[PDB]
């Protein structure tokens, strides 16, 4: 599977299929990820602009499938791992993209 | 390796220099030339120097074709004696009377 | 996808998906490579009728059945004005028998 | 797709020895918003107002070798039209969706002018002292990458996807697309960048590392530019300018020895020659398949 | 290029991404013209399809413009845009173009001009039926 | 054509300032290619005026349209009627002499 | 003769510190019309010196007169004794020929 | 080619900062006697490259050879097989025909 994959990206971050997929392979504690395309997250405002030219973002959902937590229903993803997240993704992609 | 990356413009500078005082050694050259897989093209005539300047352009030229002589002869004494031991440990097949 | 009555037989049509796929796997590793690359603006000989384009139009056009991946003409209808408005004719002027 | 991946890419063409982006965050000309009238132009519409710039664009920055070449009449000269042609040739094929490059900068240099007072030990000679202080500095400020062949990559223990990573195909069927030199240590390129303030403690510590050395009395660093110092210099830090990469100014600097209070006398010039000569030497040519590609059994 | 800005936007910040992306119509933007005519290209539950696949395929920073036009509006187009391509070339092959800035007014002047071309609108009762966020209005007279 | 290339490198040294009437002095010396009309060797992508003088093969030639032309890729001096060149009649006319 | 405009064009920016080189290489590698004596079209109120080569109708010519002289308004090459051409000579001899 | 002597003028004034479009517009209106062929009149220590132009008594002169050569102090246009000139070849052919 994962050679399969990278047979096809590069190991590089261009499209929505190549977002999805370097998540998924690196972190085996997220379930299910979404990527956004042209769009932009104000954390003052908690509100996402659907048309802002050189912006991407993802949505993410923890496994929660051998653990238990506080909210089941509704669960969250820790702090310390969105930013870990971003930092990966920054260096196999292009410069002008905001992530 | 070395010889190809930095010893063509002295050759062409001795070249030039032997032919400005009426005799060229085409042999040593060609001969040169043919085993490192050079390209020294016809030369011009340096008549011009250094039998005809200030006596320090006529020290600075030699000293600037010695110099890059020297520091590639000497790359190579340095750098011979850390294959001595892995010559012999490659083979089983040298000569008896040798080993 | 078959917009319109198919009258192939199925036997063509499995032939015509056999023949599409060994194409798309002979050609699939220069569509991925380059599926970010710009066209050359600088190729002063290659403007027009030619396929110095975009990898992005070239795999989207495979991906919805297109074969022709060029800049090209696609507008062959134009409007003339005709000045010529002189005209010959023959009769008998009975019962307009005219030629 | 990303910075090191040009970086190099441009490293590889003959003549240049290495090389940076930087993106365009001021655009001339300047572009102003009109709000009364809906419009973009050229003009200030308050006098207080905002440029506009647009986003995507590049600037490249190079730094040449210097070749000094013989001419036909006797001289020497240099000539590097050549070189930019074909860089601007390279990159106009490389570029992706939406983003252009605005323009291409030649970087110059900057000497690094050391004055210095040095405590020696009994058994010790100044003058082979200051050979080894000259090229150790020289070392120190401007480093130069190797070329590798793949199989000594592999038997460093990386993968092929990691050396793979950014290259564009050298051949397509029997056709050799470009030439190559071999391949460059991602974890060395990204070591390689141009400093903005240098510390005199990285030089005190290297100069306290060569043998007949007993203790630094005196240190201090200036700048030149075109010959000409630029200013009076600092005993712990200096800035350099923008546009320009730090050298050795062997011409410029001058450091003193003394030997139990007594000063000792050093043949300069000499010194100068056994530098020039004591200089390390390096490889790079063109490479065939075997060194490049990896066959089916 | 047009920017359709108001006066009340004075008060807003440069940054915000919806302003932003109206006074900067230079930045990750990209355009796509296709002819209507072809029998293919008149279902329009064929043409949303087509739309959808080239969003797909996409970077994911970059939008893009789509324009269905008719056959005058695409001999218009493609007249100014095969000239300014051939003058731009000619400036990076060594500096040989003529008229490149009024080659390029004359295009700017046409992009802003495309439209979608739908069937005129018919009400149905008990040929070809209005369907509503398909079709166009007529004129009085 | 008031100063040699000694006499200018004279007011560019290393701890002067500069000044206007060194560029002014700097401009008159040296050749205009578009007010003493003369342009070098023929390129194409330029545009000419009427008078400009250009060397193509073995020969100079002045414009004679009045208009101002773009310099056309296939069009070049000897096979457009806008140019001229009289080291071209006359040699015609020595070879018809020769001939004859 | 030693640099061309895009190595020229690489010394002069924004965030580049000039000096004297500069300028000399600037000064060297254009075309200086006093010391390789070329003036393009000829002008009347000038002042030429001997060698001189101008351009007057579809014609070269070069100065004589060994001492300065003031182009004058009525003295135009060719009718002055100042002067000289070759494709005048040739041009009469073969107009001669021609003619016999 | 795109600016004259009264435009260029106008760059460099008693209160004018420098920048580098100036001296863009400086260096492309100016004659580039490297990059558009053409030297003046011939002078001895000089290198030159295929296509260079020349002028020596009475004629230019076009190189021939396509190595660069040097200016021999005895080379001079015309003694040597590197130049070439169209006004003495066609002068020597109406000379025979005149004598004919």
């Amino acid at each position: 599977i994962r050679i399969s994959e990278r047979l096809r990206h590069k190991g590089r971050a261009v499209a929505i299929f190549d977002y999805e997929r370097l998540v998924l392979e690196k972190f085996p504690q997220i379930y299910k990820v979404r990527c956004i395309n042209h769009g932009q997250f104000d954390d003052a405002q908690e509100q996402l602009y659907e048309l802002a030219p050189g912006s991407v973002t993802l949505a993410v959902i923890p496994d929660l499938s051998q653990r238990s937590t506080t909210n089941d229903l509704e669960p969250k993803v820790n702090i310390n791992l969105l930013q870990e997240i971003e930092k990966y993704l920054a260096s196999v992609s292009s410069p002008w993209a905001m992530i | 390796g070395l010889v190809k990356t930095n010893l063509t413009e002295p050759l062409m500078r001795m070249q030039s220099f032997e032919l400005g005082c009426g005799n060229v050694d085409e042999e040593f050259y060609r001969g040169f030339s043919g085993v490192f897989g050079l390209t020294i093209d016809a030369p011009l005539r340096s008549d011009r120097t250094p039998l005809m300047g200030t006596v320090k352009d006529a020290r600075t030229e030699l000293d600037t074709v010695f110099q890059v002589l020297l520091q590639t002869y000497r790359q190579i004494i340095q750098q011979a004696p850390n294959y001595l031991k892995a010559s012999l440990s490659d083979r089983q097949d040298h000569q008896p009377f040798l080993s | 996808y078959q917009m319109f009555a198919t009258r192939n037989n199925k036997a063509t049509q499995e032939t015509e998906i056999i023949h599409d796929k060994a194409q798309f796997l002979q050609d699939y590793p220069t569509l991925s490579r380059d599926r970010f690359r710009a066209y050359n603006y600088y190729d002063c000989h290659a403007v027009w009728d030619t396929d110095n384009v975009a990898g992005f139009k070239k795999r989207v056009l495979r991906l919805l059945g297109i074969d022709d991946v060029r800049r090209r003409h696609l507008s062959h209808y134009r409007v003339d004005k005709d000045s010529r408005n002189l005209f010959l004719s023959i009769d008998f002027s009975s019962d307009d028998l005219t030629l | 797709v990303t910075e090191l991946d040009v970086r190099k890419r441009l490293i590889d063409i003959p003549g240049v020895r290495n090389a940076w982006l930087q993106k365009v965050t001021s655009y001339e000309p300047n572009i102003y918003v009109n709000f009364s009238d809906k419009r973009l132009q050229y003009n200030p519409p308050t006098a207080e107002s905002k440029t506009l710039n647009p986003r995507g664009l590049y600037t490249v920055r190079l730094d040449l070798d210097q070749d000094y070449r013989k001419n036909a009449c006797g001289q020497i000269d240099r000539s590097w039209g050549d070189t930019l042609d074909e860089v601007k040739q390279v990159l106009c094929d490389s570029r992706n969706l939406c983003e252009d490059f605005a323009d291409i900068v030649i970087l110059g240099e900057e000497e690094i002018g050391i004055c210095a007072d040095i405590q020696l030990e009994t058994n010790a000679d100044a003058e082979d002292v200051l050979v080894n202080i000259y090229v150790r500095i020289q070392q120190f400020l401007s480093p130069r990458l190797k070329f590798y062949t793949l199989q000594e990559l592999l038997d460093k223990g990386k993968s092929p996807a990691e050396i793979f990573a950014g290259r564009p195909s050298v051949f397509d069927g029997e056709n050799r697309l470009y030439k190559s030199h071999g391949f460059i240590d991602t974890d060395e390129l990204e070591a390689l960048t141009l400093p903005t303030i240098l510390h005199t403690s990285d030089l005190y510590q290297e100069i306290l590392q060569v043998p007949g050395v007993s203790a630094i009395k005196k240190l201090s660093i200036a700048n030149y530019i075109n010959g000409l110092r630029q200013t009076q210099g600092h005993p712990w830090y200096l800035q350099l300018t923008d546009q320009y990469r730090p050298v050795l100014g062997v011409k410029t600097s001058k450091i003193n020895f003394f030997k139990s209070e007594l000063p000792i006398g050093v043949d300069e010039e000499e010194v100068e020659r056994r530098y020039y000569e004591q200089q390390a030497a390096y490889i790079k040519t063109i490479r065939d398949r075997d060194e490049l590609d990896i066959p089916v059994p | 290029l047009p920017i359709l800005v108001t006066p009340e936007d004075v008060n807003t910040e440069p940054d915000d991404p919806y302003l932003l992306a109206r006074t900067d119509p230079y930045s990750f933007w990209v355009t796509i013209v296709l002819p209507y005519w072809p029998q293919r290209f008149r279902d329009i539950p064929f043409r949303r399809f087509v739309e959808r696949t080239l969003r797909l395929e996409a970077p994911a920073h970059i939008a893009l413009k789509i324009a269905w036009v008719n056959v005058r509006q695409m001999r218009d187009f493609e007249l100014a845009y095969r000239h300014w391509l051939e003058q731009l070339a000619l400036e990076s092959c060594e500096n040989a173009a003529c008229d490149l800035t009024g080659t390029l007014n004359r295009l700017l002047k046409i992009l802003p001009q495309l439209r979608n071309v739908y069937p005129k609108a018919t009400l149905h009762d008990c040929n070809n039926p209005a369907i509503l966020n398909q079709t166009a209005l007529g004129t009085a007279n | 054509n008031l100063r040699k290339r000694n006499e200018l490198k004279s007011l560019f040294k290393n701890k002067s300032r500069l000044s206007e009437t060194y560029f002014v002095e700097l401009i008159d010396s040296t050749l205009n290619k578009r007010d003493d009309r003369f342009h070098g060797i023929w390129k194409p992508g330029q545009t000419y005026q009427k008078g400009d003088v250009v060397y193509y093969n073995h020969s100079l030639w002045e414009m004679q349209s009045e208009n101002e032309i773009c310099a056309k890729e296939e069009q070049t001096p000897g096979i457009s009627t806008d140019w001229k060149s009289l080291l071209k009649e006359l040699e015609q006319k020595v070879d018809k002499l020769q001939h004859e």
